[PDB]
């Protein structure tokens, strides 16, 4: 089963290529994934932060 | 003395439930046909193989 109770669930700290200072680094927001299948010119993109939450 | 395990394997994308191709063997074709039939003063719609 699915769930969405976030309370169970924690961010994390991934390795970025490439940081604010063009080095990679350890980010609290770091891209794990990109989906770009839409025919409106939207993406969808993962982050190791959570939000709305 | 440490080692490191590394794994990779393929998934099928989240959006493949939209974006993805059937690979079909087809076999011989069937001809199915409607027709419009006017005899005299009637007109009959059929369909026939």
């Amino acid at each position: 089963s699915i769930t969405d109770d976030f309370t169970l669930t924690s961010p994390y700290l991934g390795f970025c290529p490439y940081c604010r200072h063009s080095a990679p680094c350890f980010s609290p927001i770091k891209i794990e994934n990109v989906w770009d299948e839409s025919d409106d010119g939207s993406i969808r993109i993962q982050v190791s932060a959570q939000f709305g939450y | 003395e440490n080692t490191q395990l590394s794994e990779a394997y393929v998934e099928f994308a989240p959006d493949c439930t939209i974006d993805h191709a059937v690979a079909l063997k087809v076999h011989t074709a069937a001809l199915k046909v409607g027709l419009r039939i006017v005899y005299g003063n009637t007109t009959a719609h059929l369909d026939t193989f």
